């Protein structure tokens, strides 16, 4: 999971 | 927004759609190419091809379970492109590049047409 | 094999599937949650959720155009997860995390359940 | 396009  | 994003989500979705295709699960159309038949999901075909997008948004053709491609279309070129639609992988070879590019132009798959043009230009 | 791969293909496919959802094109099922209705594509739901995969591979349920979720399911939690299915983006917030995790457990969306568990553990 |  990432900060888009 | 303040959303988080799962990097592998789109790839995992496509992998699962290809597993459904392999097992012939919920396929809703047959594409006929020079008497060779390919089962697929209309939504995946539309998501990948300007031609299928135009076909299945037509109020009459959206309801067809069989689509016949132009007789000039090569079944192997179509097969390679159908595999690409469901996998992001393109089996481009010296022996198939001309058929693949011609099929991608007909199907309106601009990124495929682009890499075929570049691979052809490198060999000239 | 000796395939080439188009990096953005899977993301572009998912973006186009979400455009079809927005325009209600070729949606083939309604998901009913506490009298809130959500139109979607069975194949995308199956590709994202172990529950929908099980439902639409059932020889009787595969043919249903309406699916009613358990009354304990929160419509907002479902909406957030449906958006995630079609975008890879999850709108996870302090005010919705409990409903989102409970909905992801019911839908069998393991990666979502994982990030919810981790975000909850960080606040304890 | 890449070599996967
Ligand atoms: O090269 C290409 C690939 C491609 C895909 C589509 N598909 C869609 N476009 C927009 N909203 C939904 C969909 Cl399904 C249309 C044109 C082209 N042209
Ligand atoms: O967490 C999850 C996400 C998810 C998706 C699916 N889908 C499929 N699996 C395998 N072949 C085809 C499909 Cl469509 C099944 C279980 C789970 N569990
Ligand atoms: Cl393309
Ligand atoms: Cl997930």
């Amino acid at each position: 999971w990432v900060i888009p | 927004d303040s959303c988080i994003q799962f990097t592998r989500h789109a790839s995992d979705v496509l992998l699962n759609l290809n597993r459904l295709r392999s097992r012939d699960i919920l396929t809703d159309v047959v594409i006929v190419v020079s008497r060779e038949q390919f089962r697929a999901h209309k939504t995946v075909l539309m998501a990948c091809s300007g031609l299928f997008y135009s076909i299945f948004t037509d109020q009459l053709k959206c309801n067809l379970s069989v689509i016949n491609l132009d007789p000039e279309i090569n079944p192997e070129g179509f097969c390679i492109l159908l595999d690409f639609m469901y996998t992001s992988r393109l089996n481009l070879r010296e022996g198939n590049i001309m058929a693949v590019m011609a099929t991608a132009m007909y199907l309106q798959m601009e990124h495929v047409v682009d890499t075929c043009r570049k691979f052809i230009k490198a060999s000239e």
